[PDB]
C-alpha cells in the first residue's frame, strides 16, 4: 500500500526504503536496488510522458473570483486599521508599539 | 541634574530589561522571567525567583556561577536549540564532544587563537593556524621541543 | 598563499584532472565515467607479478 | 513596483548567501583546525594527541552517529520487531502469552553473549518486551483468548502473534546491531564532529 | 581480549592494502586465483576466504599490546 | 523547437538532450578564433631576429 | 527591611547546613529541615538577630572521619571584612583549637584581606563565601550534576582499571563554585554523574588542579 | 534654566553673596538677587507598566 515519494525514496530523513535495505541486508543490496530504480524510472517516465504547459498554471474563474473577494476584504480591513490608527485609538498588542 | 535621574534605586545594575513571558500550556498558564542582562548570580539571589531552574545564555557567566559542568550543559543546550531553530538536527554526541573538548581543562576555552593555544601544544600546529612568526619565535626562545604526535 | 597554508596544508598534486560533469543514470552509484583522453594521460604504476 | 520589490528581496538573499559562504568557510576552518586532534582509542576513551582524555566514553554510551537508526536512538524496537515478524513467520508454532514471553526473554537475555552488552540497552529491551507483553495481554483479555491454545477461532491468534523463534531472532538482531553500531577505534571523531557542525 | 571482537573498517582497509602491495610485489597466493589480475581483488578474495597471514597488533593508549588474527576476528 | 518533457533520464538536474540529426544539420555550430602574435625586434646592437 | 533580611539569613543557614551535610560534618535532621517558623522563634527581628556572634556555629564536627576535628563558621556584620576582623577570627580559632573555618561575607572582601586570607597559614584553612552565592544551593540546581569526592582507594582503583596517571584526568579549577562548595583541595578527584536523556547515567571523573 | 546677562550675554551661575543667593556672570560685575521662588521642572518620562508577553 501507499505511493512512493520524497518521504520514502528521497534523502529527507529516516524511514527510507533504501535506508532500511542498507541497515538490514547490507550495502550491495541497497546499491543494486538504487541502480535498478535509476534504470527503470527513466524508461517508464519517457514511455508515459510528463510535460508542463501554460494551461497547467493558468487560473480558473472560481479562483479569480475568490482572489478578488479576498483582496477586496483585505484592502477594506487594512483601510479600517489605518483609519483606526490615524484618527482614534487602535488596540495595541502586548510588547510592541502602535506602529 | 545631569547624572541624578540615572541613579539606580531598586534592581540589579547589570539587568537592563526584564519581561514576563507566559506559557499557555493547556494544563495551566505559567509565568517566567526573561532578563536581557549579564548577571545570573543576582537573578538567582533575588527573592521569589526559583534559582534551581534558572538558565542563562552567557557561557562565561554560567561557568563562573554554577561551575564547569553547568557551563558544559548550557553550551550543549544552547547549541542544540540554535540548531533546531533552523529545522536541521544534529546528533547530540557531536555537541557533547565539542563541549567536553572546550571544558576538559576546567575552564571554558574558545576555538579562537587565544583559546586553542592553551589547549593544544604542537608548535607546528599553532604556527600553521595563526600568528606564524610570533609563535615560531616564542618557541625558538623557549626551546620547546615539538613531537610528531 | 603561505608555506603553512599555501604549501603544506594545501598543495597541488599530479595525476589529477578537472572536467565538467554530465548526467548518466545508466551507471551504478559507485561507478564514474572517465573519458578516453583523460584516461590515456592519467597512468597507474602496476608491478609485474605472476 | 512589485517586480522592483521582488528584485530587492532577491538581491538581499543573494548577498546574504554570499556573506554566509565566507563566514561558514572561516568557521569550518577554525573548527577543523581545533578538533583535528581527537580520535577514538581502543579502550573506548577519546583522547587528544598529547594523551589527555577528553571523554571516558564517546557520547556517554559509545554509539556511532552514522549508524543511528532511530531519532538519537540505536534501534527502533517496533520497526525491528515488525521486520522480524514479517521475515520469519512460523505457522507451525503456537503463540506466546505474557508470562511465556517474559520467561523466554529472561532466559535468553541471561546468556553469555548478552553480558558484554551495556545495561541501558538491556533495560530498554526489557521495557519494550514488557510493553508488548502488556499489549498482548490486553488484546487477549478483550477477545477472550485463552493461553492454553484450545480456542475455537484460530484467527484471534493472528491479532498479536509471537513465537519463541521470532523472539530469539529479534533479540539476536538487536544485539548484533547494537554491537556493530559502536564507535570503531581509530575514527577521526573530532574531524567528523567539526564537519557535521560546519556543514 | 577486552577490545571489540569485530574487525573495524580501518583494519579491513589497512590489511587489504598491505596484502595488495605484497601481492603486487610478487607474494605467494593462498586462494588459487582464477584470472584475477587485480591485486586488490586478490586481497579481497583472501580476506573473504580468511587466509591472509597478517596479525593485527592493537596498541592501547597506555602502552600494552594485543595480537588478533584475521581469521580470529569477525568480518562483515 | 524545444519540447518540455523528461526523456531517457539524461535531463535530471538542469541538463538537456540534443538531437544528433539537428546537430549534424548545422544546429549550434560554433567557431573559435585565436590569435598567435610574434615580434621580431631589433636590439641595441646592429642585429635582428630572423 | 526586617522581612527579607531574616529570610535571607534563614536560607543562608539552611544552605550552610546542606553544605556541611554534603561535606560529611555532623548535622541533625532538625537543623537540616529548619523552617522559617523555627528561625523566627530563634530570632524574628533584624536588630535582635546577631550576625557576628548569634549566627556563628561551632558544633560542626566530622563524625565520619574524627569527632575531634572541628569546623567553624563566621558571619561578619560589616559589609567589607578588614584585616583586623581577619586577625580577630584567626586568634579566636587559635584559642579554640580549630583549623577549618568559613567566612560568609555580606558584600565582598578587600584585595588586601583576600591576600591575607590566602597566605594566612597552611594549617589554618579559611574559605570565603559570598551571601549572594550562598542564597542558592549549587547542588540543588538542575544543570549541576551529582558530584562525589572519591577517596584514595577509589582513585587508585580507577587508575589501575584505566591505566592512567593523575595528570591525564580532566582538570577542574580549585576556584570553581562546586569545588569551593565541596572544599576539595589539589590532588583530589571528584566523580560526576550526568543523567542522560534516557534513564541512564554517564560517570566521569575530574582532578582538582 | 539657562539665564544670560543682559549686559554681555554670557551664562549666569548661582552663587551666594553677602545677603542672599544671586545670579552672577564670570565676565562682568552684573548680578541679580533672588526675591521669590524660582523653579525649573523637566517632567521626566515615567516607566510604563510593561505588560505580559505572549
Ligand atoms: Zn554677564
Amino acid at each position: 500500500s501507499g505511493s512512493m515519494d520524497k518521504g520514502t525514496l528521497g534523502s529527507g530523513s529516516k524511514n527510507n526504503i533504501f535506508y532500511i535495505l542498507l541497515r538490514d541486508w547490507g550495502q550491495n543490496e541497497a546499491a543494486d536496488a538504487m541502480s535498478r530504480l535509476a534504470r527503470l524510472a527513466p524508461v517508464y517516465l519517457s514511455n508515459r510522458g510528463f510535460s508542463i504547459g501554460i494551461g497547467d498554471v493558468t487560473p480558473g474563474q472560481g479562483l479569480l473570483k475568490a482572489k478578488y473577494e479576498l483582496l477586496n476584504a483585505g484592502y477594506k480591513k487594512c483601510d479600517e486599521y489605518i483609519e483606526a490608527l490615524n484618527t482614534g485609538k487602535l488596540q495595541q498588542q502586548p510588547g510592541c508599539t502602535a506602529e | 541634574k545631569e547624572d541624578l535621574p540615572k541613579v539606580v534605586v531598586q534592581g540589579i545594575p547589570e539587568v537592563s530589561r526584564a519581561v514576563i513571558h507566559i506559557d499557555e500550556q493547556s494544563g495551566k498558564e505559567k509565568y517566567k522571567l526573561l532578563v536581557e542582562g549579564d548577571n545570573l548570580r543576582a537573578v538567582m539571589a533575588t527573592h521569589g525567583v526559583k534559582g534551581t531552574r534558572t538558565t542563562s545564555n552567557n557561557t562565561y557567566e554560567v561557568e563562573k556561577t554554577l561551575g564547569i559542568e553547568a557551563a558544559r550543559t548550557t553550551i550543549i543546550n544552547e547549541i542544540q536549540y540554535t540548531m533546531v531553530n533552523h529545522g536541521m538536527s544534529i546528533d547530540r554526541r557531536h555537541v557533547m564532544l565539542l563541549s567536553d573538548l572546550m571544558t576538559y581543562k576546567g575552564e571554558v576555552l574558545g576555538i579562537t587563537r587565544f583559546g586553542l593555544a592553551k589547549m593544544k601544544e604542537s608548535v607546528l600546529m599553532l604556527a600553521s593556524f595563526e600568528k606564524t612568526a610570533d609563535h615560531l619565535f616564542d618557541a625558538a626562545y623557549f626551546g620547546q621541543k615539538d613531537s610528531v604526535c | 598563499q603561505g608555506r603553512f597554508r599555501g604549501n603544506l596544508s594545501g598543495k597541488r598534486v599530479d595525476f589529477s584532472g578537472r572536467t565538467v560533469i554530465s548526467p548518466d543514470p545508466n551507471l551504478r552509484i559507485d561507478e564514474v565515467a572517465v573519458p578516453v583522453h583523460v584516461a590515456k594521460i592519467l597512468t597507474f604504476p602496476e608491478k609485474v607479478n605472476k | 513596483t512589485e517586480f522592483f520589490f521582488h528584485t530587492m528581496a532577491g538581491r538581499e538573499g543573494l548577498v546574504d548567501t554570499a556573506v554566509k559562504t565566507a563566514e561558514t568557510g572561516y568557521m569550518q576552518r577554525r573548527l577543523v583546525k581545533s578538533l583535528e586532534d581527537l580520535c577514538s582509542q581502543y579502550d573506548l576513551t577519546v583522547r587528544s594527541s598529547t594523551g589527555d582524555i577528553i571523554q571516558f566514553i564517546y557520547g556517554g554510551d559509545g554509539l556511532d552517529p552514522a549508524a543511528m537508526e532511530g531519532k538519537d536512538e540505536p534501534l527502533e524496537f517496533k520497526r525491528v520487531l515488525d521486520n522480524i515478524k514479517a521475515v520469519f513467520p512460523c505457522p507451525s508454532e503456537p503463540a506466546l502469552s505474557k508470562n511465556e514471553l517474559i520467561l523466554t526473554t529472561e532466559s535468553i537475555m541471561k546468556k553469555s553473549e548478552f553480558l558484554c552488552c551495556q545495561d541501558s540497552f538491556l533495560q530498554e529491551i526489557k521495557k519494550f518486551i514488557k510493553g508488548v507483553s502488556e499489549k498482548i495481554k490486553k488484546t487477549r483479555d478483550k477477545y477472550g483468548i485463552n493461553d492454553n491454545g484450545t480456542t475455537e477461532p484460530r484467527v484471534l491468534y493472528q491479532l498479536d502473534r509471537i513465537t519463541p523463534t521470532q523472539v530469539e531472532k529479534f533479540l539476536e538482531t538487536c544485539r548484533d546491531k547494537y554491537m556493530r553500531a559502536q564507535m570503531e577505534p581509530g575514527s577521526a571523531v573530532g574531524a567528523l564532529c567539526a564537519q557535521s557542525i560546519g556543514e | 581480549r577486552i577490545t571489540t571482537p569485530y574487525m573495524t573498517k580501518y583494519e579491513r582497509a589497512r590489511v587489504l592494502g598491505t596484502r595488495a602491495l605484497q601481492i603486487a610485489m610478487c607474494a605467494p597466493v593462498m586462494v588459487e586465483l582464477e584470472g584475477e589480475t587485480d591485486p586488490l581483488l586478490i586481497a579481497m578474495k583472501e580476506l573473504k576466504a580468511r587466509k591472509i597471514p597478517i596479525i593485527i597488533r592493537r596498541y592501547l593508549p597506555d602502552g600494552s599490546y594485543e595480537d588478533w588474527g584475521v581469521d580470529e576476528l569477525i568480518i562483515t | 523547437t524545444v519540447a518540455v518533457m523528461s526523456y531517457s533520464g539524461y535531463d535530471i538536474e538542469d541538463a538537456l538532450v540534443l538531437n544528433k540529426a539537428s546537430l549534424d544539420r548545422g544546429f549550434g555550430r560554433c567557431l573559435v578564433y585565436k590569435n598567435a602574435k610574434c615580434t621580431l625586434k631589433r636590439y641595441t646592437n646592429q642585429t635582428f631576429d630572423k | 527591611d526586617d522581612e527579607e533580611e531574616t529570610y535571607r539569613l534563614w536560607k543562608i543557614r539552611k544552605t550552610i547546613m546542606q553544605l556541611c551535610h554534603d561535606r560529611g560534618y555532623l548535622v541533625t535532621q532538625d537543623e537540616l529541615d529548619q523552617t522559617l517558623e523555627e528561625f523566627k522563634a530563634q530570632s524574628g527581628d533584624k536588630p535582635s538577630e546577631g550576625r557576628p556572634r548569634r549566627t556563628d556555629l561551632t558544633v560542626l564536627v566530622a563524625h565520619n572521619d574524627d569527632p575531634t576535628d572541628q569546623m567553624f563558621v563566621f558571619f561578619p556584620e560589616e559589609p567589607k571584612v578588614g584585616i583586623k576582623t581577619i586577625k580577630v577570627y584567626c586568634q579566636r580559632m587559635q584559642e579554640e583549637n580549630i583549623t577549618r573555618a568559613l567566612i560568609v561575607v555580606q558584600q565582598g572582601m578587600t584585595p588586601s584581606a583576600k591576600q591575607s586570607l590566602v597566605d594566612m597559614a597552611p594549617k589554618y584553612i579559611l574559605e570565603q563565601f559570598l551571601q549572594q552565592e550562598l542564597l542558592i544551593n549549587i547542588t540543588e540546581h538542575e544543570l549541576v550534576p551529582e558530584h562525589v569526592v572519591m577517596t584514595k582507594e577509589e582513585v587508585t582503583e580507577l587508575l589501575a582499571r584505566y591505566k592512567l596517571r593523575e595528570n591525564q584526568l580532566p582538570r577542574i579549577q580549585a576556584g570553581d563554585p562546586v569545588a569551593r562548595y565541596f572544599g576539595i583541595k589539589r590532588g583530589q578527584v571528584v566523580k560526576i554523574i550526568r543523567p542522560s536523556e534516557t534513564a541512564g547515567r554517564y560517570i566521569t571523573y575530574r582532578l582538582v588542579q | 534654566m539657562l539665564l544670560f546677562c543682559p549686559g554681555c550675554g554670557n551664562g549666569l551661575i548661582v552663587e551666594e553673596g553677602q545677603r542672599c543667593h544671586r545670579f552672577a556672570c564670570n565676565t562682568c560685575p552684573y548680578v541679580h538677587n533672588i526675591t521669590r521662588k524660582v523653579t525649573n521642572r523637566k517632567y521626566p518620562k515615567l516607566k510604563e507598566v510593561d505588560d505580559v508577553l505572549g
